[PDB]
């Protein structure tokens, strides 16, 4: 991160985990200029990276990325048969997990209106993100710039690029507050080009530490079988007789 | 994620090779045990709540970690830990169906020790709860499926330790 | 793989596999034996398939091997036959996996960029794949040839 | 004929009142969602010729007695009349989709179509099915479900307009039944 | 540190190849100015005290607030005799290390032994960074007044001080 | 990013100084070579695809890295690496027009070695491909513009090593 | 700088500079000499420009130097003239850069916040800048004054 | 550092408990395998240089990382990396003798990823060299001791990834 | 060479070089540097130029490489590409000389007699030169390509 090394969260399913801090003391500030762009790694094939193919927003990764949930309603009568299930997916996009039952009763008004086909996916994601449950979990307990970085990662599938993008959202929090930041992200151009009013947000970009963590692992990195191509000995071919 | 079939195909494709006799050996091995795997996965989906309840009851239900001042003392923490155990059981079932623990590496173990260390969650008690869950699960699914499931349970415990 | 794709599509929604997905996995593991047989037949007849596909391609597209064409000369023709062998191997992988994930993850993602950077006409590769499809389906039964051409057609569609 | 803007007026003028905020936000969204409707109708005009051939040949593919000697779509003169009628129905459904209202579909197309058929001997059963195949094609083309051809667009949800055309097609079906 | 020859040789070792005519031309460029670089070094060693006295006077004439009380903001300027001596010591530091850099034909000695950690030290001590660069380019002008018409020596003198000025700076633009 | 003019203005402004004779010297130096820079940038924009094609053909096209087991074996990896080379060429052209490599530091080299190390991309082969691209580019633009472009090519290679 | 802005606008799209952008860079480097001349003239006549602009401001806005005004007293008037000198220097920077990037990045971003925190009326600063614009354009030719006031007008628009 | 005995005694002492039947179970388990552990440690001490040589030869000896531009190109870097592999083998042997990976946490893994990232050492190649060393070591010491040693080898690889 | 031709044309008249001829020699020696740069670019991209020109020729004139054509076979095609390389080298000579004297004295005087004695169609050589001209002008700037095609056009006119 342009700020200290402790401003990078762990990219896990449901998070808000910042391991660097008072208890760890593993802290590395570095001089990052105002103009600077982080090298992000696309969750999918390299070439759909959006930095040299800005036109590849809206375009599917395929089996190399996460699954994308869309409320299509394409039946020969155009009925929606996944209302129950797009709603479950949004809770994971916003919260990462299923909130407790006593927590969810305050959000039943939002959920009932979506299951009746009266809310878009974008307005559902907005209603969950500006709630008292999301605020008490990810706004109030956190450093203001750590919270912006985490929230920016849940709604847009990537961390921020640099200081220009972070002093920007940081100024909206200075004047407007928690709701000003959630609205300015969702109403961005990157949101509406990637998700529209139809698609649940999914993970799009990662960091070197995140990829190094997922890959570079035993069970994921092949036990040297690309090399080690086993072939027949020549002295064994010279003494072989017929096959059948 | 990659299952046994995906792993064999990848090992063959990373050398420009066609699937030879050893690949056929591994593929037949997976295809013979697939039906047992489906049976075990169904049975585990049937009894997840009871498995978690019994593992918690035998492992940490009456210990001191649940008393005032314990890790899982308040109701928030109790609910959070039972949700964690549900995660572990579901992902072990996925790994058993796939015949490959790569999903555990990608979706579970990546950054888990660091999260638990930042939160203060005791790792030894978690590993012991997973071990108790392994007992009940092998119990319920029988010997062969229990060994299959215990493979991935021990994989999670080794990745956590 | 069908199992892998079912698992990811169920994982995004945070649910176990429904009985439909399990039904389909069951049907797949039950058909795995004839899948391996078909992969056998296609695998061990590779020389004739590549040779006869290369012929039909060079008779349908004489420009690529004409003087100066991309595959002009001994080495370039050998390299083109090498590419056809690559794609036949990928088709066998896809046949055993039960889905075009192996074919598409290896050899289809970014194929237009690669062949444009190499100066190769992608339509010639599509013609070669179609010729290999006819040659390979000639050696199978009716239902087997139908199921095997199912993947050649996907490879052709992705390579337009 | 009417459109979606005129039908609230035919109602607002019946109550001898003006057009306040109450009965407007529905029309306000309609104008705001005008882009998706123009994206919606164009996918049917792009594939209008393939839709009637896939519909009318599928009608015979499920019913070979229409071309048995004596049948309704039997000879060369009658096949042209049926292929003409299918495309007329598709044209009026596209009118009603562009208008946002089924007024133009009723009076100019469906008002007197049942009587003309019964008197002509046109089999309603086979005619009713001819519209539902076109409905299945239209809901696939509107929600980009066409497995043979895909188009370019901005991403999002289009069920609203897709459901508007599904309700128009069996409105056609109910009138000739 | 690395002189120009060492850095060219390291660039060629990075790709594992022998020296070709391009790198040899680059080395010849240094070998043909080496003698006047040594002349500049000897001039600097002959006039160091006077050059730094002139630079300090010209700095304090146009930044008179550097000699007054810090203001409540506990700024480390040249207020008392202690701070004054420390600042003149730093000016001698800058002169010495840019003389080294002129002789080496390179600026790697600068960023390894001067620039790395400089701004942290000055920020912790609250030393002014604007006037600090001001005095560096004052020194540059005073040195350049000795070799004026010989333009090549002018650029050879301009190199180290301008590197220091552009690296101690913040990037407003 | 800051070009030569921005760097001179910053060096003068960080001292409260007006632009004196040395600043005028540097500014004239940039203004004299600007037209050659524009010519070279136009010519490079004209022939980017052929430059990348020829560099790849002379550097790593028939080596073992393009065979099974190599990094850029599959079509995904081949396309990704040619896109990377396009990035390097475009940013070197930007740096040559600006007369200042700060854009390379801010937009290219920041965290590039770490990304390549996490992915497993061989650094030596990348540096050699950039060196081959330097040959073709200097070839196409002539001696002076080729030295200018090679400055930033070597800057990228040093930042990557 | 025009070169910098062209480079970033081409960088976002992942393309080289088109011939239009190169044409414009060429035209800029060709006009750099008269740009430096104009910057010379404005730079070395700074004392008269600041003085006469301060007069026109204080005659147009007597409240700011009236008893108690923001620039009331010797020190406050000196500080206001200091600010006018700041903005004249920024205008010279912008003239040599060929674009308002230097003026806007230094002295325009967040100027309203600063002057509101200081208690200074921003309209008075705008009046001072306009007076300096008239004084400075009086010393230039027709085309030169037109091109030089081009930046004073932008600074006034940003300072509304 | 704490071995298996120290860990059992600590778990019992942190509760004010005397060593009960479960502690006796674990203690007997360690005491039964101690002799195999000593045998394996002796054999590994016998053949450390050959193990490292063979692992390097099978993992990264002829790859591109040893060529110009690679991390371990020069002789300094080659010697440094073989010293690193010697460290890993010796500490894995310590952990196998102790029956507890806490020495690996305290003396090896603490701040290792950060050092490698600051130096630019590729982590994937290091993990693969450790995996190759695991093969040779299990080969030389037989199945049971090889599984024991592979436990701590995989512990190091997980702590490094 | 321009200097040589000016000297001979002044020598026949028994006079020194007038100020016009000296003016033109001066302008030539002043442009010699970009002449050398252009010769560089054309010189060191010879492989692509000859290859792509040979392609465009063989696609425009399939008869010369058809069975029995003059350039029919591996050796004859190699010889034709050799001739194209000859003419590209002569064009570089002419570019550096500033005049078509090198091209015309080597390769143009008596070219029809030679190619008629060899049995080669001269129109095919003209087509090859035109194709090489397009390929080579594609790699230059606007003014550079204009000045470089200036010599290809002369070589084509002489080879009618
Ligand atoms: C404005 C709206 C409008 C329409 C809907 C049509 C309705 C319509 N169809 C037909 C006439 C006809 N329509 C059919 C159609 C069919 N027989 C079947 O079993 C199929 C269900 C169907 C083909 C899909 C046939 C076969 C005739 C000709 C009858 C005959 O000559 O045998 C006629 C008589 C005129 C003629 O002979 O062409 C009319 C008015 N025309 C209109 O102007
Ligand atoms: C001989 C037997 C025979 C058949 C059974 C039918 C086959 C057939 N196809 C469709 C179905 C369809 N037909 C089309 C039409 C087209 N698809 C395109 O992309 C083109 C643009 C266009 C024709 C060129 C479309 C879009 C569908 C919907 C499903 C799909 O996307 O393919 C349907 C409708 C399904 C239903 O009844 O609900 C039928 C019955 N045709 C026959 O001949
Ligand atoms: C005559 C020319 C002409 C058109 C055809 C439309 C073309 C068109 N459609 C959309 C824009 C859009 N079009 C769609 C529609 C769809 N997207 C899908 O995923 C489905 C395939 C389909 C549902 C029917 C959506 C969802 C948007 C973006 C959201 C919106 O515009 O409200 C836009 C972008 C402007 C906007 O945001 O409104 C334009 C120009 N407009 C025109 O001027
Ligand atoms: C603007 C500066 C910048 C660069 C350069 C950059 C590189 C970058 N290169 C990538 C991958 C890659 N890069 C390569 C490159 C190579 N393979 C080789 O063998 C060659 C030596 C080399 C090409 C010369 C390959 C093969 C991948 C794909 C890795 C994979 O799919 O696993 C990825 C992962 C993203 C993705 O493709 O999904 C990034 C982010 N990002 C940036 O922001
Ligand atoms: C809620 C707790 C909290 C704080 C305090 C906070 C500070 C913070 N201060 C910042 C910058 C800054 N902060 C200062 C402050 C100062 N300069 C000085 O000389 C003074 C000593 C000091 C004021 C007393 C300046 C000048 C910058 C701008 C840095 C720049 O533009 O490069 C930035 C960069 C964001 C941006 O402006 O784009 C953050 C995030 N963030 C937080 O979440
Ligand atoms: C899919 C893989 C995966 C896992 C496993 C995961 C765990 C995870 N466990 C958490 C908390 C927790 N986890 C526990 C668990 C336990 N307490 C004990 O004493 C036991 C030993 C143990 C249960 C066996 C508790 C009590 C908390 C709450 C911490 C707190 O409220 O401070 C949190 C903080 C989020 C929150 O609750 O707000 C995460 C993200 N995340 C993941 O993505
Ligand atoms: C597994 C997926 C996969 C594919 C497909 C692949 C293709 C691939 N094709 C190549 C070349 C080539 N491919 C062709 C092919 C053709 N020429 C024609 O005219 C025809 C249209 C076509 C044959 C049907 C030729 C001529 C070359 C050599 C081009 C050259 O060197 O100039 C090369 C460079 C040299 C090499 O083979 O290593 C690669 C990497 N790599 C992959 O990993
Ligand atoms: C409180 C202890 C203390 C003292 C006294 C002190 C003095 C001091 N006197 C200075 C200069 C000076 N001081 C004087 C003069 C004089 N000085 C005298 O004590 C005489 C009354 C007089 C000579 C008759 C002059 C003329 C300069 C200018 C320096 C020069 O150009 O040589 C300077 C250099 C900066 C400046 O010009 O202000 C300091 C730091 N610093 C301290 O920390």
């Amino acid at each position: 991160h342009p700020y200290g090394r402790g401003n990078d969260p762990l990219l896990i399913q449901f998070g808000a985990i910042f391991p660097i801090g008072t208890k760890n003391l593993k802290q590395n500030p570095a001089p990052f200029g105002k103009d600077t762009r982080r090298l992000l790694i696309r969750r999918g094939p390299g070439i759909y990276n959006q930095v040299g193919n800005p036109s590849t927003r809206s375009v599917s990764v395929g089996s190399l990325g996460p699954k994308v949930f869309k409320s299509e309603g394409i039946n020969s009568n155009a009925q929606r048969t996944n209302n129950e299930s797009i709603l479950q997916a949004s809770y994971l996009a916003v919260f990462g997990r299923m909130i407790y039952q006593n927590e969810r009763i305050g959000l039943k008004g939002i959920d009932n209106k979506f299951l009746d086909n009266n809310l878009s996916v974008k307005e559902l994601i907005r209603s969950l993100a500006i709630s008292d449950t999301f605020r008490s979990l990810y706004w109030t307990p956190l450093y203001v710039c750590k919270s912006i970085e985490w929230i920016h990662y849940r709604l847009l599938g990537r961390p921020t690029y640099g200081r220009q993008e972070i002093n920007q959202y940081f100024n909206v929090a200075y004047k407007k507050g928690f709701v000003g930041v959630i609205n300015s992200i969702i109403d961005s151009v990157e949101y509406n080009e990637c998700f529209g009013d139809n698609i649940v947000p999914y993970e799009r970009y990662l960091t070197a530490n995140s990829v190094s963590q997922r890959q570079l692992k035993l069970g994921n990195i092949i036990k040297s079988a690309n090399l080690k191509p086993q072939n027949i000995e020549k002295f064994v071919q010279l003494g072989q007789s017929q096959t059948n | 994620m990659q299952d046994a079939i995906t792993s064999v195909i990848n090992a063959a494709d990373v050398q420009g090779k066609y699937l030879d006799a050893n690949s056929v050996e591994k593929l037949r091995g997976y295809f013979q045990t697939g039906e047992l795997r489906v049976r075990a996965a169904a049975t585990i989906a049937a009894n997840a709540a009871t498995i978690i309840k019994e593992a918690v009851a035998k492992s940490l239900l009456y210990s001191d970690i649940t008393r005032p001042g314990g890790n899982m003392y308040t109701t928030r923490r109790y609910a959070a830990c039972i949700r964690d155990l549900d995660y572990y059981l579901r992902y072990a079932t996925y790994g058993m169906l796939a015949g490959d623990p790569s999903i555990l590496d990608e979706r579970v173990l990546n950054g888990l020790k660091e999260t638990y260390n930042s939160l203060g969650v005791p790792i030894g008690a978690t590993i012991q709860a997973i071990q108790a869950m392994k007992e009940v699960t092998g119990s319920l699914v029988g010997s062969d499926a229990g060994k299959e499931m215990g493979l991935y349970f021990d994989y999670i415990c080794s990745g956590l330790s | 793989s069908i199992v892998t794709k079912s698992i990811v599509n169920a994982d995004a929604e945070a649910r176990y596999l429904s009985p439909g997905e399990l039904d389909r996995i069951k049907s797949f593991v039950l058909s795995g034996q004839r899948r391996l047989r078909i992969a056998q037949t296609l695998t061990e007849n590779r020389e004739r398939i590549v040779k006869q596909g290369g012929q039909q391609l060079f008779q349908r597209r004489p420009d690529v091997v004409s003087p100066g064409g991309n595959a002009y000369g001994e080495e370039m023709t050998a390299t083109c036959l090498r590419d056809l062998d690559y794609y036949l191997r990928l088709v066998t992988y896809g046949i055993i996996a039960g889905d075009v994930t192996p074919i598409e993850e290896i050899g289809l993602v970014g194929v237009k960029e690669m062949y444009s950077a190499l100066g190769t006409p992608i339509s010639g590769v599509a013609e070669g794949i179609r010729c290999m499809k006819d040659v390979a389906c000639s050696l199978l039964s009716g239902e087997d040839a139908a199921e095997v051409g199912f993947y050649f057609d996907y490879t052709l569609a992705a390579m337009q | 004929m009417l459109d979606a803007f005129s039908r609230v007026v035919v109602n607002s003028d019946a109550k001898a009142a003006y057009v306040g905020g109450s009965d407007l936000q529905a029309l306000k969204s309609f104008i705001a969602d005008g882009n998706k409707r123009l994206d919606a109708v164009n996918s049917i005009v792009s594939n209008a010729s393939c839709m009637v051939s896939d519909a009318v040949s599928g009608m015979i593919c499920e019913n070979p007695g229409l071309i048995s000697p004596g049948g309704n779509c039997y000879t060369n003169r009658r096949m042209a009349a049926c292929l003409r009628d299918g495309e007329i129905i598709l044209r009026y459904v596209s009118y009603a989709l562009l208008a946002g209202d089924a007024s133009v579909l009723e009076d100019r197309c469906l008002n007197g179509l049942k009587e003309t058929y019964i008197a002509l001997g046109v089999p309603t059963n086979s005619s009713i099915r001819a519209v539902s195949i076109m409905k299945a094609q239209a809901v696939a083309f509107i929600t980009n479900t066409a497995t043979e051809r895909k188009m370019s667009f901005a991403a999002g949800d289009c069920t609203s307009l897709a459901s508007e055309v599904a309700s128009y097609f069996d409105r056609v079906g109910a009138a000739i039944s | 540190m690395q002189d120009i020859i060492t850095s060219v040789i390291n660039q060629y070792d990075l790709s594992g190849r022998y020296l070709d005519i391009k790198g040899i031309n680059q080395i010849n460029n240094y070998f043909d100015t080496g003698l006047k670089r040594l002349m500049i070094a000897k001039l600097i060693n002959k006039e160091a005290t006077n050059l730094i006295k002139e630079a300090s006077e010209l700095l304090f004439i146009e930044q008179p607030e550097l000699l007054r009380p810090c203001g409540n903001a506990f700024i480390g300027n040249a207020y008392t005799t202690r701070r004054y001596a420390a600042c003149i010591r730093d000016i001698e530091y800058y002169l010495r290390y840019s003389a080294y850099s002129i002789i080496a034909g390179n600026n790697s000695i600068l960023d390894e032994r001067v620039l790395d950690g400089l701004k942290e030290t000055y920020n912790s001590l609250l030393v002014p960074i604007g006037p600090t660069i001001r005095v560096i380019q004052l020194l540059k002008e005073i040195i350049q007044k000795k070799f004026s018409t010989e333009n090549i020596e002018n650029a050879i003198i301009a190199e180290p001080f301008d590197y220091l000025a552009i690296n101690l700076s913040d990037k407003n633009l």
